[PDB]
RNA sequence: GACGACCCAUUCGAACGUCUGCCCUAUCAACUUUCGAUGGUAGUCGCCGUGCCUACCAUGGUGACCACGGGUGACGGGGAAUCAGGGUUCGAUUCCGGAGAGGGAGCCUGAGAAACGGCUACCACAUCCAAGGAAGGCAGCAGGCGCGCAAAUUACCCACUCCCGACCCGGGGAGGUAGUGACGAAAAAUAACAAUACAGGACUCUUUCGAGGCCCUGUAAUUGGAAUGAGUCCACUUUAAAUCCUUUAACGAGGAUCCAUUGGAGGGCAAGUCUGGUCGCAGCAGCCGCGGUAAUUCCAGCUCCAAUAGCGUAUAUUAAAGUUGCUGCAGUUAAAAAGCUCGUAGUUGGAUCUUGGAGGGUGCGCCGUCCCCGCCUUGCCUCCGAAGCGUUUACUUUGAAAAAAU
């Protein structure tokens, strides 16, 4: 009832190709960061009546 | 800049030999003022002179060109140099005194302890 | 209504409620000091020990994997425990004879998932923590 | 060595409805984080709870004359309360807006001196704002009514002034150096 | 604890009514043993430096003191810690002041300049009135005074002037219905007032209804009442305020009137 | 101008004495005395009250209104945390009261000690030695071992705050002062403003096309002038002397920075109807559930969310929990009315004994509005006060007495 195996142990980590981290950008110091979303969300952000839409959307 | 030293909240106390007040230094836009510039500033408002008028206390406010602190000054430069803290007057060019620093001290007279009366003999030790 | 209502009755009021308060269970297990008594951990929060062997235990259905915990004898009262290895490949990280830091669930006791009988979990070896040493911040220090 | 929180989080932690609401008041107001709006929903619920506890009393009742008045006196001077308000029925008709409305930050935008709720706390930030004798660093400060009006650029940042700044005066002596002479 | 006399006060657990802030250090004077009660009591260095702002550090109190600067009811003290109190002198000469020791409407020692005359006598409440021995009989007043022959009319709670230098009663106030009073401890501390009504009771506790002079009554128990003359007539100072004890509200409606207008 | 004494009171106290309030437990129901348990009486003792002790003499005292016994993640309280209201839980720990200084017991001195930075024995521990001897007690301050989930300098000073002594002057690991210090709490930086440049929307004009236009946000393009301490640093401040803060000449912001994090993105639950990889494997997953070849749960990136100089995780406990239910639970069938009745304690108990205009507080501009009060049989008697003085209470009402911190 236990018996069995471990020689699989780490089998996906260890065949998952690693990435890069690339890079790019520094997103912003705090309030201003806080002023970006705000703008981004709501000034930005002004909406359609679309029946609504997305924050993580591909196509 | 000109500065201007205004002394607040007066005290004439006697029974200590000394006027007492508060220190209100605008020095509009740097900042600052030396220990010594302010005594001899204030030695002549008082009619007494640097050698009796201590001053202590000090900080700078917040942002610049403002110092309050707290000044003495003394009726007789006996009456300052025993109503004094020691301390303040070895500060100034006329107080200084033995240091130590303390431990060396005690040592010695843990030393002088197991020695019976005599003593001296253990000053000798030490 | 089941209670008294008389301006007097405060000693049955009182004292019927001390005696219904048992049945609960978090009231019986405190007053009882069961955490210091039966429980591996002392009635604390964490627990070292030292890793006796590496078991892989067989994950109760539907779910099928094996599990990967370790044995660990607690250093405070020698008590036997097994506590799982969490993350992928981290078993790795703990060999026999190890220590290691024991940490309860989040389950009040009881054991968590699929994981059958296993109540307890790795947090540090290394004295150094399977996170920074899964991450590789730190390592398997030697 | 006592000392108390000043800010409290909502019971709850995600109500599209309220998430929104606070956006919308960090945008206004120039804030930094939700911290920021939620210390001072927490500093209205105690004023609405003194308020609360108060309104119940019987009027004339010494303890609910004599801290009454003073609560209201108290957030009169302030301006953040007014007359007929100016009684504890009104307070409970109240909001944070109201509060928020006080502090620096959005005075040196609503008098030109900043043109943003942004320039505004980093200047403030920056030692450029004096309330009248005394530089205020606090963009979170709260001006006082008869305080409303000494409300200016310091003696000596440069505009109050003085030279110009240390990266200003750099320029100055960046066309010194190699265009004057070498 | 268990074997012997407590000789520090931690601060904090010192009597509110000196004002000593929280901060500063740990510890506050703890009264001598003197004439007045721990509690009820001004140590001098809370007076000198506390009060007066004389003095700085309590190094500078102790300094003031040996010079012989200040007496208590005329005669040179030179404790820093001494116990002053209610009814008490003190007297700074080579700056020429005379203060007596009596509440504000607060319950506060304060501070009250007498005139260079009256420093001369004090008014003490007798506690005990007694036969001592060889037949002599003896008064004892509340600042712990001890007058041998006194007469025979006095009697316990009356009030009494005492010369000063020579000790010597110089007169007399009976306890009853109508005469003037000062409230020298509890909630009514430092109220002053007529009197209207003692209630008395067996075994223990006599409680004395007083009446100011804006018919405001409250009581305290007879312990707390002292006799200070009558009515309209204090035989000593009264500080400013007349021991009134004014509403909270009466006291803002003054605070803001008399002044940023008001002379 | 430089301490004793007798006796009394005083002050700081002390030692005992009053009541009223304490956790869990009945798988603890009778207990306590021939080694006094309860009482008488007298003495001895003590600072003194008292079976403290002792003689004689009684046979008491306590219990279902929980005694007795036992247990204990019990020092007790002021207090703390959790907020409808009710409540619920903690309290060793900056104050108060109590207790101890390796364990036990005894004692000296002195006003005060059953003291351990006194002593003495034993008991347990440890140390020096030329082996006969001899000297010791960090639950003081640092530090060290052991223990563990867990906790700082073998640093400076008596200047502050106070204390003590023969004492202004000395002495204080009390205490202050710095160092360590994300318990935890406050303030809140790591980038603001135009311009082109554009990308855009309510407004207006026009039949439409089309154009103008205010409010501006981004997003580059770089500009362009406009900025501040974080560091660094003459000077100065702080303070016993320093440090840091709060102070500032000279320096210190074009991003590749003077470079912000930690968890989450299938449901609850805020956020990928992703791309590569794997294929019920590794892993994820408090719970429900995912993954068995188009994986929005994995593993990584990309992207996005949330809280943000903090955030995750484990755990005690609390809120949520009206899932302990006073307020405010359920029990025909869901977990739960004893087969039935008698019955002591306890709880609980019918109707009925007195009736039928102005004084004072806070609102609104001399007027009034809205409480509160004696009024349109109400303490008797003693014979206005005083006194007699209460039929008992509970209750409720008005006072005093009511530690500070909190």
């Amino acid at each position: 009832k236990v018996h069995g195996s471990l020689a699989r142990v780490g089998k996906v980590r260890g065949q998952t190709l690693k990435v890069a981290k690339q890079e790019k950008k520094k997103k912003r110091t705090g309030r201003a960061k806080r002023r970006m979303q705000y703008n981004r969300r709501f000034v930005n952000v002004v909406p359609t009546f679309g029946k609504k839409k997305g924050p993580n959307a591909n196509s | 800049d000109t500065v201007t030293i205004r002394t607040r909240k007066f005290m004439t106390n006697r029974l200590l030999q000394r006027k007492q007040m508060v220190i209100d230094v605008l020095h509009p836009g740097k900042a600052t003022v030396p220990k010594t510039e302010i005594q001899e500033k204030l030695a002549k408002m008082y009619k007494t002179t640097p050698d009796v008028i201590f001053v202590f206390g000090f900080r700078t406010h917040f942002g610049g060109g403002k110092t309050t602190g707290f000044g003495m000054i003394y009726d007789s430069l006996d009456y300052a140099k025993k109503n004094e803290p020691k301390h303040r007057l070895a500060r100034h060019g006329l107080y200084e005194k033995k240091k130590t620093s303390r431990k060396q001290r005690k040592e010695r007279k843990n030393r002088m302890k197991k020695v019976r009366g005599t003593a001296k003999a253990n000053v000798g030790a030490g | 209504m089941g209670k008294c209502r008389g301006l007097r009755t405060a000693r049955k009021l009182r004292s019927h409620r001390r005696d219904q308060k048992w049945h609960d269970k978090q009231y019986k297990k405190a007053h009882l000091g069961t955490a210091l008594k039966a429980n591996p951990f002392g009635g604390a929060s964490h627990a070292k020990g030292i890793v006796l062997e590496k078991v892989g235990v067989e994950a109760k259905q539907p779910n099928s994997a094996i599990r990967k915990c370790v044995r660990v004898q607690l250093i405070k009262n020698g008590k036997k425990i097994t506590a799982f290895v969490p993350n992928d490949g981290c078993l790795n990280f703990i060999e026999e004879n190890d220590e290691v830091l024991v940490a309860g669930f989040g389950r009040k006791g009881h054991a968590v998932g699929d994981i059958p009988g296993v109540r307890f979990k790795v947090v540090k070896v290394a004295n150094v923590s399977l996170l920074a040493l899964y991450k590789g911040k730190k390592e398997r220090p030697r | 060595w006592v000392c108390r929180k000043t800010y409290v989080t909502p019971r709850r932690p995600f109500e599209k409805s309220r998430l929104d609401q606070e956006l919308k008041l960090i945008g206004e107001y120039g804030l930094r984080n939700k911290r920021e709006v939620w210390r001072v929903k927490f500093t209205l619920a105690k004023i609405r709870k003194a308020a609360r506890e108060l309104l119940t009393l019987d009027e004339k009742d010494p303890r609910r004359l004599f801290e009454g008045n003073a609560l209201l006196r108290r957030l009169v001077r302030i301006g953040v309360l007014d007359e007929g308000k100016m009684k504890l029925d009104y307070i409970l008709g109240l909001k944070i807006e109201d509060f928020l409305e006080r502090r620096l930050q959005t005075q040196v935008f609503k008098l030109g001196l900043a043109k943003s709720i942004h320039h505004a706390r980093v200047l403030i930030r920056q030692r450029h704002i004096r309330v009248r004798k005394q530089v205020v660093n606090i963009p979170s400060f709260i001006v006082r009514l008869d305080s409303q009006k000494h409300i200016d650029f310091s003696l000596r940042s440069p505009y109050g002034g003085g030279r110009p700044g240390r990266v200003k005066r750099k320029n100055a002596k960046k066309g010194q150096g190699g265009a004057g002479a070498g | 604890m268990a074997r012997g006399p407590k000789k520090h006060l931690k601060r904090v657990a010192a009597p509110k009514h000196w004002m000593l802030d929280k901060l500063t250090s740990v510890f506050a004077p703890r009264p001598s043993t003197g004439p007045h009660k721990l509690r009820e009591c001004l140590p001098l260095i809370i007076f000198l430096r506390n009060k007066l702002k004389y003095a700085l550090t309590g190094d500078e109190v102790k300094k003031i003191c040996m010079q012989r600067f200040i007496k208590i009811d005329g005669k040179v003290r030179a404790d820093i810690t001494y116990p002053a109190g209610f009814m008490d002198v003190i007297s700074i000469d080579k700056t020429g002041e005379n203060f007596r020791l009596i509440y504000d409407t607060k319950g506060r020692f304060a501070v009250h300049r007498i005139t260079p005359e009256e420093a001369k006598y004090k008014l003490c409440k007798v506690r005990k009135i007694f036969v001592g021995t060889k037949g002599i009989p003896h008064l004892v007043t509340h600042d712990a005074r001890t007058i041998r022959y006194p007469d025979p009319l006095i009697k316990m709670n009356d009030t009494i002037q005492i010369d000063l230098e020579t000790g010597k009663i110089t007169d007399f106030i009976k306890f009853d219905t109508g005469n003037l009073c000062m409230v020298t401890g509890g909630a009514n501390l430092g109220r002053i007032g007529v009197i209207t009504n003692r209630e008395r009771h067996p075994g223990s506790f006599d409680v004395v209804h007083v009446k100011d002079a804006n018919g405001n009554s409250f009581a305290t128990r007879l312990s707390n009442i002292f006799v200070i003359g009558k009515g309209n007539k204090p035989w000593i100072s009264l500080p400013r305020g007349k021991g009134i004890r004014l509403t909270i509200a009466e006291e803002r409606d003054k605070r803001l009137a008399a002044k940023q207008s008001s002379g």
